[PDB]
């Protein structure tokens, strides 16, 4: 029997302030039990203020990516404008699930600015099916990464203790350190960690060395 | 193409500093059987780009025929625009995609490396279409006995001599002739670079086996 | 009169009369000119309007990240193959990873145009081209007719009146390959109004400038825009 | 190519499609053909052109032709056209009969016919049929019926008419001697070989220049009849 | 693509102009004569033979259909092998579908919307052809005439082609319902000999006859036998 | 007239719309060329019609498979159209059969192709000719030239275009079946320059190809420094 | 089902079983499997018999097509192509494989093998299920530059150790020596079998 | 297939093919309409007495609906597409909303329809023109007029057919409150509007008849001809 | 007689002129861009009391700030206005935003010269659109009123006249307008100016009004607010 999907792993995070959107992932790119390549940033610049993840089967990221990027220029075309993240989330959806019935098997976490210049953050999931949260993970090492970023930025069952806002820097902070707590333990977390920031000034790449073995 | 009937072995890839150096035995088996113990599995697409493949074969000349067909297409134009192998490789990603998006699967996991505009370029595409680059690139079995030996190198060594390069491969092959079941002493070492596509072969692997006479 | 009716008629002298009523379409057109530096590849547009409060047509098309496009003629026609240009464009990028050559986009276009010239009851397409791009070869600046037939130019004036910026433009092609950008803009803006009626002038509303170039994606320039390289004009 | 196009489905300076006309002079230069709705039933009355020769007589009868159990049709003027029209009215009657389990009534019919004949005068560009239709069934909705159809696509429902060739002296004659609802099956054969006596102009009216079929009721089940030769001289000697 | 718009187009006197000429060609075909004896039907047509050097026997005018069919025309020849071919499909068709040898009534009601479907289709001229169909089943003779405007008469015996106005008028007198087939073979050999013009041998005049065994050929030789005695 | 498709016989029997198609092939630029004893040679009176285009703008030497040449005339856009088919042509021959398309074979086809629109009112002719030259070391040079009709024949020695008679009585001054190609370049040359009227449409290029022993049968354009010494020799038989 | 084809200087020589076995009994003890494609190109079928003859008869259609149309005898190259691309573009519609071999002006004797639609040339290429059993001998008695009577001999001799130890295979061996010449077909009758050790 | 530009524009802007279809309605047998208080007639000119002639299967005012009926004049069969076709469409309507069509949604889809025949390939227009008259879900009454043209309009009441100059003169002298108080006063605006052009008052025309959430009524012609006799 | 799709001697396709012609026997209809937003105000002529005046709607909401005028072949409009509406409801479905007016006026405006005789693959359109549109609306780019034609051309114009009398109408639309305008004074204005072209007498019956401003809707003026802006005259 020929199977179509793999899991070649690898994680994403994403996270949403009063001005910013970190996207993150590692690039390890694992399948079976080796290592393909201990570099492959899951992380795709779409636009000026837009950084898609893509995590799961290596293969339909890359069709989804480039399929996105294809609707981006079709879209400033007949336009003359770039995508909005609002407009790159239900775009994304409905190429997620115009394959409802053979699978896009590519959690999507599109992280970027909308046009208030605030974060905003779609998670997705592989046939459509988004929302627009303030942080997220997704991929190998979601259910590991996510209960801690509910903790330290979603601030829920603490007692007195003030709900402040998400600074840039204890962001990312955040994120080095729940990735390192991922690659302690997740086996497709590692070999490297590539974190781009989104502001009104561009987008700025940041990469961290995690554990190899 | 649901099943293989005539596959390969490990494909061995290896970056180098101005150029890249791949290697397949010119073995063809059928099940454990070797059959066709004289064919070549690397081409040559043009002055800057040679193939690689293992898994099945009879897509393998599919590839050929299509690829090279589009390459004349393109030399036949004079324009000056000729495929840099990323161009190659992205364009086999799409056709292995779009077949496996058909359910009529490419057996093919192929290898491409080039050297265009001094940049040293060794893609990989396997039936489902994942793709990447990377320094060191080994098929099938090739990707858990020789892919250690080349990233442990390759860890010690990032930037390889040329002849540096051709010994690792050699030595490679030396430990898939050893444990490959689906091997055989007989194997092409294609060397792309500035000159162009030289495909060196067959060769031939010295072996040692002091160890068979330790057990006692 | 008998044989001006059909695309598929040959004359007596063997010209195909549909084909060239065509090209005057083109020849009607509001006057856009192109050329090219050794780095540059600039476009010139005189934006027609047709009535005071009416704006000028646009007369340039953004093709891809390298590669753009001067209509004069049938204007829906010149969204038509400027559609089927982008579509062109964005599957090279899609499958081969890279921007799509500019002369075998102009061949493409050519074998699309030649397709009706040649059939029955179609009709040629009557819009006049001017494509600039730039790829490893250099910029480029092809022009494409209604018989399609394109052109590799030096630098090259289609429009109502452009035979006046097709003689300046010999009277100075031979600087063009040194030219720096604001330079070039400056020969393709005096050589576009050496087109128009002498009383009327070029102005800030009726000028477009698309320039496209080596580090430069291609770029076009809008009434307010055209204001750094509108200027001077002897 | 636009050269050679004739243009048959477009309207005239005033409104007239040519061909439909020009088809209802072809209809009209056809043999006469006319039929009787009375009470007891139904019979039809039509002008041989096989008149006479070294012909067989292979068949039946000449312009009636049975569509299904409980209808029968007759045409005038192009009869290639007659037979195309024949043929599918039978496809009609029996797709209904299939997708219903019961028999068609003639409304239904002509209209699916007419429809047809419309479609061709309308689009495609194709000549419309030049073939005019008198259709006799029953059905038990609404009794013996008499459905009269021509090229355009029209058609009405009439007590007694005659379409070809002196229809307008038959309808006249039939004005002057019809009695409506009072019509037995004799009186309509007694009056439609009276008019067609007097318009068939070929003179002494035989009984090899028209034939008649009659369709009536009988236990439950429709009867559609062919009248043979004797009963045709006695029919004409009677008219004496 | 071709044209899809008919090309016979109702004159404005209403009658098809176009069928009009077309059988104005098969009014100047070679003359046909059939007759229907008692027991079969005759088919006898006149080679417009040109120079010897034709081989007279390389190709027929009266085509068997089935082991129980003919086929003779007049006029334009090509558009017969047309109607011929098309024939054998549809007895063909019929012997598959219902395994019985198809009715020769039914075989013309066929070929004649054949011949009907392109005095009306895009493009297409009408046949130039009058078919003469013979056909014996349930023990009884047909004989039947096709024209280009696709209406088919079932006929005693008749004649086409050129003169064959002088050919009927000609048949009116000489024939007979009692008439036997070998005298209906002289009946009709004598119809076309009155305007033959060029003194009938076995290789210019054909001759076919449909009787209870099948439909066949006479073979120069016994068609020479018939041309005794006249 | 009866003229109006070439669906139509004249009282005659002449399609005149090819007959008027190959009267728009011979308003266009006359072009050459010489099957010799190695190859095959192709020259083009590529008149450049301002001084604005490109050099190299408008080439009628295309390459419709690496084995075969092609050289065209009048009206170009059909010449590219009939690239597209040959090219397609040679493509699906390789597909089928696994080696180089035999030229007669290709002519074949493309001559059925151009045939294709000569009976129909639905299309009108190709007014284009063309020459195609391919060489082989199974079957050495070869030289063919469809016409609007699509009717092949092969030549030693071919001419098309304008000047087609004066291009032939100046082919005919040859031994070309005792030439070489390095030879027979410089006598293409004199040809172009002799044949083309000067002082009536001045300002053409020279555009030469062969195809033969010393390219290895890969067609290729001629290098700049034998067309320069070419064009030299030539216009100094001018004199 | 053991087909076997060799190359040698003048041409090739296609040796083949004759049996073709339903499961455990047989349907036919004489077969053919040598069907022509051109005058001098014979393919050598095996696997599905239907299908192998259905390739057989296409590749000798665009063959003949092919070569006429040049007016010059199809180079086995060609054949081999065609063959090739109608045993890649079926493989999951198609149990076959063909041997094709021959001999053209333009190379001398061929033969290429097409299992699976891949091309390759070969200097003995043999196939069929009895293949499996003569891998052992042809390797160790295959020498290069072999004359004619060395390659029927020795073709028969493999077919024939084939045939004592398969069941797939039996019969009587068919012979052809393709040069340029002409096809010489041959028959092996079971008396002539050369007898190995039989034990 | 038949893929002739039939219908193209003319060196006045006019479509020649539209100008004559509307020619073949001028000639069509004139049909008026009236929209009441709560009652909603339609009068169909006599149209073919003929002594011989059956009535039930030569009327103009067929049914579209339970709500929706509709006169025309012109090319009769035409028209009997167009009915059919506006049928099938009412009931895939109450397939697709379960809601019954307004008069708006068939008349504005029939519009749709004669539109698309104008502007095709191969195809001439109709030569119809429908004066649809029906009853919205509120009950309001409704009256459209959809000409060859494909241009529909709401109406008071409005004459289609030959002579509808000097009828749609009568609608505009004579359409008053006063006029359609009551059901009779409607019905005699009516036949007496086509007693000036009917063929002398009649049976030469018959009409027909629908009331609020009431199926179509259609008359007989002696209480047509008591009607007559009292407007005569 | 000749096709659809033949150019003249002069350059321009014969259907687009004789459709553009076709356009000048069509009602004037005329609106102006402010910096407020886009009034719209277009010339019934009922042709007789007998109409419901109502029923002629000249001025159609193409989408929540999008009104498209018309003048000419009110049937053949009815394609564009169902192909805009189904283009920017379906841009909202997909890209989850409105559409901007230029946006909708060039998918609608590709419909024009789609028209022909034999590539025919459905039974497509046989003839250029007799219709001359006038898309108004704003968008985040603010209000914009874009012409268009039979020929395809969608043009930005600050104030257009179009129609029978749009010659005479559009002088007086450059005789008026500045950039500065307020939108009050822009009905005012094309009130005046259709009182100067219209044969009957004004009133609020034979005329539509509809504007669309950066907060407010697409709107149509009822009859009493007609009056009450025509008190004024």
């Amino acid at each position: 029997r020929f199977s179509p999907y793999v899991f070649n792993g690898g994680t994403i995070l994403a996270i949403a302030g009063e001005d910013f959107a970190i996207v993150a992932s590692d690039t390890r790119l694992s399948e079976g039990f080796s290592i393909h390549t201990r570099d492959s940033p899951k992380c795709y610049k779409l636009t000026d203020k837009t950084v898609i993840g893509c995590s799961g089967f290596h293969g339909d990221c890359l069709t989804l990516t480039k399929i996105i990027e294809a609707r981006l220029k079709m879209y400033k075309h007949s336009n003359n404008k770039a995508m909005t993240t609002g407009a790159i989330a239900a775009m994304l959806s409905t190429i997620l699930y115009s394959r409802r019935f053979f699978p896009y098997y590519v959690y999507n976490i599109i992280g970027g600015l909308d046009e208030e210049g605030k974060g905003a953050v779609y998670s997705f999931d592989p046939v459509g099916s988004y929302q627009r949260d303030s942080f997220k993970a997704g991929g190998s090492a979601s259910a590991m990464l996510q209960p801690l970023l509910d903790n330290q930025v979603g601030f829920k069952n603490m007692q007195n203790v003030e709900h402040v806002p998400l600074s840039l820097d204890r962001a990312m902070r955040l994120v080095k350190d729940v990735f390192i707590s991922a690659a302690e333990r997740d086996v497709y977390t590692g070999d490297a960690l590539r974190i781009c920031i989104v502001t009104k000034e561009g987008i700025r790449e940041e990469t961290v060395s995690l554990r190899k073995d | 193409t649901q099943n293989p009937m005539v596959t390969g072995t490990s494909v061995l890839g290896v970056k180098f500093e101005g150029g890249v150096v791949i290697a397949a035995d010119m073995l063809g088996s059928y099940g454990s059987l070797a059959r066709f113990r004289n064919i070549s599995r690397i081409m040559r697409v043009n002055n800057s780009t040679m193939l690689g493949a293992s898994g099945d074969y009879a897509d393998f000349q599919y590839l050929k025929q299509v690829l090279g067909q589009m390459v004349i297409d393109e030399e036949l134009l004079g324009d000056g625009h000729s495929y840099s192998p990323r161009a190659i490789h992205s364009w086999l990603t799409r056709a292995m995609y779009s077949r496996r998006s058909k359910m009529n699967p490419l057996w093919n996991t192929m290898v491409i490396g080039g050297y265009a505009d001094g940049e040293s370029f060794l893609g990989y595409v396997d039936m489902l279409g994942v793709a990447y680059e990377a320094p060191s690139l080994a098929t099938g079995y090739g990707a858990y006995l020789a892919q250690p030996l080349l990233r442990e190198v390759l860890e010690k060594q990032p930037v390889l001599s040329q002849t540096e390069a051709r010994d690792l491969v050699e030595r490679c092959m030396r430990v898939l002739y050893y444990r490959d079941a689906r091997s055989y002493n007989r194997f092409q070492i294609a060397t792309v670079t500035e000159k162009g596509v030289e495909i060196e072969g067959p060769l031939s692997t010295e072996t040692n086996w002091d160890i068979a006479h330790m057990i006692s | 009169n008998q044989y001006d009716n059909d695309v598929t008629v040959w004359s007596p002298q063997g010209r195909i009369h549909q084909i060239e009523y065509a090209m005057e379409a083109v020849k009607q057109g509001s006057a856009t000119v192109g050329l090219k530096s050794k780095t540059h590849a600039v476009l010139v547009a005189l934006k027609r309007a047709q009535s005071e409060l009416a704006a000028h047509q646009k007369k340039i098309l953004h093709v891809d990240n390298h590669i753009g496009i001067s209509i004069a003629g049938l204007t829906a026609d010149a969204r038509l193959l400027c559609n089927f240009m982008r579509q062109e464009c964005l599957d090279s990028r899609f499958v081969f990873d890279r921007p799509l050559p500019v002369s075998r986009l102009v061949s493409l276009i050519g074998s699309k145009t030649q397709i009706p010239t040649q059939r029955y009851g179609r009709r040629p397409y009557g819009v006049g081209l001017l494509i600039a791009g730039y790829d490893d070869m250099g910029p480029h600046i092809f022009q494409t007719c209604p018989s399609a037939n394109y052109f590799d130019c030096r630098a090259m004036s289609i429009g109502a009146r452009s035979q006046s910026a097709r003689t300046y433009l010999e009277r100075h092609m031979s600087e063009f390959m040194e030219c720096n950008l604001n330079e070039l803009v400056k020969h393709g803006l005096r050589a576009l109004r050496e087109t128009l009626p002498a009383e009327q002038d070029l102005t800030t509303k009726n000028v477009s400038i698309g320039i496209v170039g080596k580090d430069l994606e291609f770029t076009i320039y809008d009434d307010d825009d055209v204001s750094p390289f509108l200027e001077g004009l002897e | 190519s636009r050269r050679y196009d004739s243009r048959t489905t477009i309207f005239s300076p005033e409104g007239r499609l040519y061909q439909v006309e020009y088809a209802m002079e072809a209809i009209g230069h056809a043999g006469t053909c006319l039929g009787i709705l009375a009470n007891d039933g139904v019979l039809l009355a039509a002008e041989r052109r096989n008149i006479h020769k070294l012909l067989d007589e292979v068949f039946f009868s000449e312009k009636i032709y049975k569509l299904n159990e409980d209808m029968a049709c007759s045409v005038a003027g192009i009869t290639s056209d007659a037979n195309v029209l024949t043929n599918e009215l039978r496809l009609i009657a029996q797709r209904y009969l299939l997708q219903y389990q019961e028999p068609i009534p003639c409304e239904q019919l002509v209209t699916a016919l007419c429809d047809i004949k419309q479609a061709y005068t309308q689009f495609g560009g194709k000549r419309p049929f030049g073939v005019s239709l008198l259709y006799i069934g029953w059905d038990k909705h609404y009794g013996f019926q008499l459905y009269q159809s021509d090229p355009s696509g029209n058609y009405g429902g009439w007590k007694a008419t005659c379409i070809g060739n002196n229809s307008a002296a038959a309808v006249s004659m039939l004005k002057q001697d019809y009695k409506e609802g009072e019509m037995t099956l004799k009186s309509a054969l007694a009056l439609a070989i009276k008019v067609l006596n007097k318009t068939m102009d070929v003179s002494k009216l035989s009984a090899e220049k028209v034939e008649i079929a009659t369709l009536t009721r009988e236990n439950g089940k429709t009867v559609i009849r062919v009248l043979k030769q004797k009963e045709v001289e006695q029919l004409i000697k009677k008219h004496e | 693509r071709g044209y899809s718009f008919s090309l016979t187009t109702f004159s404005p006197s209403g009658k098809l102009v176009q069928i009009e000429y077309a059988l104005a060609a098969v009014a100047g075909g070679a003359p046909s004569v059939g007759i229907k004896a008692a027991n079969g039907v005759v088919l006898a047509t006149e080679k417009k033979q040109k120079s010897i050097l034709y081989d007279e026997r390389s190709v027929h005018k009266v085509e068997p259909i089935t082991k129980h069919i003919g086929l003779v025309y007049s006029g334009m020849g090509p558009d017969y092998r047309v109607l011929v071919h098309r024939a054998r499909k549809l007895a063909q068709q019929y012997y598959l579908v219902y395994q019985e040898p198809i009715p020769t009534a039914q075989l013309v009601q066929r070929v004649a919307s054949v011949m009907q479907e392109y005095t009306q289709s895009g493009g297409v001229r009408p046949f130039g052809v009058s078919l003469l169909i013979c056909g014996w089943n349930e023990g009884r003779p047909y004989l039947f005439q096709s024209d280009p405007s696709g209406a088919y008469f079932a006929w005693k015996a008749t004649a086409m082609g050129k003169n064959y106005v002088n050919g009927k008028t000609f048949l009116e007198k000489r024939y007979n319902e009692d008439l036997e087939l070998e005298d209906a073979i002289h009946t009709a050999i004598l119809t076309l000999k009155e305007s033959f013009e060029g003194q009938m041998t076995e290789d210019n005049i054909e001759v076919g006859i449909c009787n209870e065994a099948g439909f066949r050929r006479l073979t120069p030789t016994e068609v020479k036998d018939y041309l005794a005695a006249i | 007239g009866y003229d109006l498709s070439a669906s139509t016989f004249s009282p005659d029997g002449r399609v005149f719309q090819v007959e008027y198609a190959m009267k728009a092939v011979e308003n266009s630029s006359t072009a050459i060329g010489i099957r010799c004893k190695d190859g095959v040679v192709f020259g083009v009176e590529k008149l450049v019609l301002s001084k604005l285009y490109e050099e190299g703008s408008n080439k009628r030497l295309f390459n419709v498979d690496r084995h075969v040449g092609m050289a065209v005339a009048g009206l170009l856009a059909d010449a590219r159209s009939l690239a597209d088919i040959a090219r397609e042509e040679a493509s699906n021959f390789r597909s089928n059969f696994g080696y180089n398309i035999p030229l007669k074979h290709l002519a074949d086809r493309v001559a059925m192709y151009v045939h294709a629109y000569t009976l129909y009112s639905a299309v009108r002719p190709f007014g284009c000719s063309f020459m195609l030259g391919s060489y082989s070391v199974n079957d050495g040079a070869q030289l063919y030239m469809i016409d609007p009709s699509g009717v092949s024949y092969g030549y030693w020695g071919c001419a098309i275009g304008k000047a087609r008679q004066a291009a032939k009585t100046e082919i005919e001054k040859l031994q070309m079946k005792e030439m070489t190609c390095r030879d027979i370049v410089k006598e293409v040359a004199k040809i172009i320059y002799i044949v083309h009227d000067e002082v009536k449409d001045k300002a053409f290029e020279l555009e030469l190809s062969w195809v033969g022993e010393l390219t290895n049968g890969r067609h290729e354009i001629v290098p700049k420094d034998i067309r320069e010494e070419a064009e030299k020799y030539a216009k100094e038989s001018l004199k | 089902t053991t087909i076997m084809a060799v190359e040698f200087d003048g041409g090739v020589v296609m040796g083949s079983d004759s049996r073709v076995s339903a499961g455990e009994a047989v349907v036919n003890r004489v077969f053919d499997k040598l069907s022509p494609l051109h005058e001098r190109i014979y393919c050598a079928l095996s696997g599905s018999a239907a299908d192998a003859q259905a390739v057989a008869d296409m590749a000798a259609y665009q063959l003949e097509l092919h070569g006429i149309e040049l007016e010059e005898p199809p180079l086995v190259l060609a054949a081999a192509n065609v063959v090739r691309n109608i045993s890649y573009k079926y493989r999951e519609d198609l149990s076959a494989h063909l041997m094709v071999a021959g001999w053209d002006q333009r190379e001398g004797g061929q033969v290429y093998g097409t299992l699976g639609g891949m091309l390759t040339r070969q200097p003995f290429a043999i196939g069929g299920s009895g293949s499996t059993f003569i891998y052992g001998y042809v390797d160790a008695a295959y020498k290069p530059g072999m004359s004619p009577e060395e390659c029927r001999r020795f073709t028969t001799d493999a077919i024939a150790l084939a045939m004592s130890r398969d069941g797939s295979s039996g019969g009587v061996i068919y012979l052809v020596t393709i040069t340029a010449a002409g096809v010489d077909h041959r028959v092996i009758l079971g008396n002539e079998l050369p007898k190995f050790y039989d034990e | 297939s038949y893929d002739r530009a039939i219908t193209v524009f003319s060196p006045d802007g006019h479509l020649f093919q539209v100008e004559y279809a509307q020619e073949a309605v001028k000639k069509g047998s004139t049909a008026v309409g009236v929209r009441g208080r709560d009652i909603v007639v339609l009068g169909v000119e006599k149209k073919s007495v003929a002594k011989l002639q059956d009535e039930r299967t030569v009327r103009k005012i067929c049914a579209l609906d339970d709500n929706v009926c509709m006169a025309f004049a012109g090319l009769t069969a035409d028209a009997r597409i167009v009915i059919n076709r506006a049928r099938v469409e009412c009931q895939s309507h109450r397939l697709t909303v379960e809601d019954p069509v307004t008069v708006e949604y068939i008349t504005r889809y029939i519009a749709s329809l004669k539109q698309r025949y104008t502007q095709s390939n191969g195809r001439r227009p109709f030569g119809i023109s429908a004066l649809i008259v029906g009853f919205d879900f509120d009950g309001t009454p409704r009256l459209y007029q959809t000409d060859p043209s494909g241009t529909y309009h709401a109406w008071k009441a409005n004459a289609i057919g030959r002579g509808a100059k000097s009828v749609r003169e009568f609608l505009e002298k004579n359409y008053t409150d006063e006029a359609i108080e009551t059901d009779d006063l409607t019905i005699k605006l009516v036949i007496k509007a086509l007693l000036e052009v009917v063929q002398s008052g009649g049976k030469n025309i018959e009409l027909a008849v629908m009331r609020r959430d009431q199926s179509l009524k259609i008359l007989n012609p002696e209480e047509i001809e008591k009607y007559v006799a009292e407007i005569e | 007689d000749r096709g659809v799709n033949t150019f003249s001697p002069e350059g321009r396709l014969f259907q687009v002129e004789y459709a553009i012609e076709a356009i000048k026997l069509g009602s004037t209809a005329i609106g102006i861009q402010t910096s407020e937003g886009v009034c719209l105000a277009v010339e019934k002529r009922i042709t007789s009391p007998l109409m419901e005046p109502s029923s002629i709607e000249k001025i159609v909401e193409i989408d929540a700030h999008i009104g498209c005028a018309m003048s000419g072949l009110i049937a053949d409009a009815k394609t564009l206005i169902d192909k805009a509406r189904v283009e920017t409801q379906n841009h909202w479905f997909t890209y989850n935003e409105t559409m901007t007016v230029e946006s909708v006026t060039q998918a609608v405006s590709n419909l024009a010269l789609q028209f022909g005789e034999e590539d025919a693959d459905p039974g497509a359109m046989s003839r250029p659109f007799g219709v001359a549109l006038l898309f108004g609306g704003v968008d985040e780019k603010g209000p914009q009123l874009f012409h268009m034609d039979p020929s395809g051309t969608f043009v930005q114009c600050d104030a257009r006249a179009i129609g029978s009398a749009s010659e005479g109408a559009q002088s007086s639309l450059q005789e008026v307008y500045h950039k500065s305008m307020t939108l009050k004074e822009a009905i005012k204005s094309s009130l005046i100016i259709l009182k100067q072209v219209m044969e009957e007498k004004l009133n609020a019956t034979n005329i539509e009004l509809a504007t669309v401003q950066p907060g407010q809707n697409f709107h149509m003026f009822t009859k009493e607010e007609l009056e009450e802006v025509i008190k004024d005259i």
